[PDB]
């Protein structure tokens, strides 16, 4: 009825959030 | 009172009924423990038990194992552990011969079966379980729901254990999931089960992948599977080969070009919206896990030595025969319009960046002729593609190759400001943001500076999201002035 799923998800830096697209990643 | 109606009505349609026997039948689990489990474990196989009886019966002995929260489970564990010898032993078999005999869909059995499962082995207590249901499919005489049945529990028992317990299993379990997939394979319901099955099972097998001899098997039968007819098991198949991506990397290469990237680069056209997302989740988590190498290298080339892993470069070959998807992707989008779905439009959207950060100044090419030619288009969403790509692209190359490019498109964006089109105007605000806090400089210019902000501000008493956008700019731009000093 729930059984178990189908997931795949994904969106990386701020994943299921939405809006048009996120911020940078910087480094040293 | 009589057992079987109550079932009936431990899960009826009305709050009250049920509640009612809901609490009824459970005085007998403080106050009877054992002696109720087996009562339904029969009644759970004897096929004439109408539907709710059967479906409610391990509904309830499922219940009565285990739990959602991580944190009671540990609980409701120890329950049937701690118990009589007696009559375990007895329900574990009035259920593993209760599949094939279920005329539902999800069968219950499958169930409670994978619910025993978590603590009859985490010690071995039930080591005569693992051959028995690989005797269900690995034995062409048997139904299919025999079948199906048994790897549905299969699947279950993967999900809800931690690796290290199921590390031993896996030539034992695989050896049937696999068989279950198999292309001769009959029924379609049979193949779907084991396809998920392995979604669940890849995590702890890098003993199994390490050996080439299975390897090669398994990408071959999961592949196959891809080219199934049933959309069913389609996005099934894909949402290994993406799990698998992730996980084993490094020994993708011998697969790649003559298997996945036809397969792959395929999907992602799938007029299908499940079987796209799985296309573009693919190259999207490439991306991903290769310009995360890309860092890898630099970080231990800096400090001079040979980079522990080494990247194989996927994406840059691809790139040419990717874009051109992600873009024309980048118009298969939702009327009404909601905004926290995951449909392809965000996907190509979402991936069409991530490349844009680990190719580099290699995928600007690829994308412009598709702004200039579309920037125009009558149907508004051959025209916010263009924009939105143009807004994706603008992390990872160098700003000395995109502050001339943007100022030539720069005023051509302002009027998209007001575009008949409310898409278009979303987005168009949506990039302009992204053009301040990415490229500060190349968007402060006099030639249309004084154009801009006076659009930027009109957006002020327009809707939400826009605004809540011209804001994302005009912070940034401010910033861009406390950093100039």
């Amino acid at each position: 009825y729930l059984t178990q799923e189908t997931n795949k998800v994904e969106t990386y830096k701020e994943q299921p959030l939405k809006t048009p697209g996120k911020k940078k990643k910087g480094k040293p | 009172m009589e057992l079987i109606t109550i079932l009936e009505k431990t899960v009826s349609p009305d709050r009250l009924e049920l509640e009612a026997a809901q609490k009824f039948l459970e005085r007998a689990a403080v106050e009877n423990l054992p002696t109720f489990l087996v009562e339904l474990s029969r009644v759970l196989a004897n096929p004439g038990n109408s539907q709710v009886a059967r479906v409610a019966a391990g509904l309830q002995i499922k219940n009565s194992l285990t739990s959602k929260d991580p944190d009671i489970k540990a609980q409701y564990q120890q329950r049937w552990l701690a118990i009589d010898a007696n009559a375990r032993r007895e329900v574990k078999n009035y259920v593993l011969q209760t599949l094939g005999t279920e005329t539902y869909r999800p069968s219950s059995a499958s169930q409670c079966v994978a619910g025993i499962a978590c603590a009859e082995i985490p010690v071995n207590q039930w080591p005569e379980l693992i051959p028995q249901l690989v005797a269900n499919v690995t034995n062409p005489n048997s139904t299919e729901h025999m079948k199906e049945s048994t790897l549905e529990a299969i699947g279950y028992i993967c999900q809800d254990i931690d690796p290290e317990q199921l590390q031993d299993k896996s030539n034992e379990i695989l050896t049937a999931i696999i068989q279950g997939m198999r292309k001769e394979e009959p029924s379609n319901n049979v193949k779907l089960a084991a396809t998920n099955a392995l979604l669940n099972s890849l995590e702890f097998t890098k003993a199994n992948f390490d050996k080439e001899s299975e390897r090669h098997f398994i990408m071959q039968v999961v592949c196959e599977a891809t080219q199934c007819p049933d959309t069913r098991v389609r996005v099934a198949a894909l949402q290994n080969l993406v799990k698998i991506m992730s996980l084993y990397y490094q020994y993708m290469e011998t697969y790649m070009g003559p298997a996945l990237f036809a397969i792959t680069i395929e999907a992602m056209k799938s007029d299908i919206d499940e079987v796209a997302l799985q296309g573009i989740e693919f190259w999207s988590n490439v991306c991903d896990e290769e310009m995360d190498l890309a860092i890898e290298a630099s970080e231990a080339a800096e400090q001079g030595r040979p980079p522990e892993h080494t990247s194989k470069f996927y994406a840059k070959g691809a790139l040419q025969y990717l874009v051109p998807i992600l873009t024309q992707t980048l118009t298969k989008q939702d009327e009404n319009d909601d905004d926290d779905d995951w449909n392809p439009c965000k996907a190509a959207g979402v991936c069409l960046m991530l490349l844009a950060t680990c190719c580099e100044d290699d995928i600007v090419p690829h994308v412009l002729p598709f702004i200039k030619e579309h920037i125009k288009n009558p149907d508004w969403r051959y025209r916010d593609a263009a924009v939105m790509a143009f807004g994706c692209i603008l992390e990872g190359p160098e700003p000395s190759q995109l502050k001339p490019l943007v100022i030539q498109a720069m005023p051509t964006l302002i009027e998209l400001m007001k575009d008949p089109s409310v898409v278009v105007r979303d987005t168009a605000a949506w990039t302009v943001g992204r053009i301040c806090e990415l490229l500060p400089e190349a968007a402060i210019n006099d030639v249309y500076l004084a154009p801009l902000l006076q659009c930027l501000i009109e957006g002020l008493s327009a809707e939400p999201r826009v605004a809540s956008n011209v804001c994302w700019a005009f912070s940034s731009l401010a910033e861009a002035a406390y950093e100039a000093a």
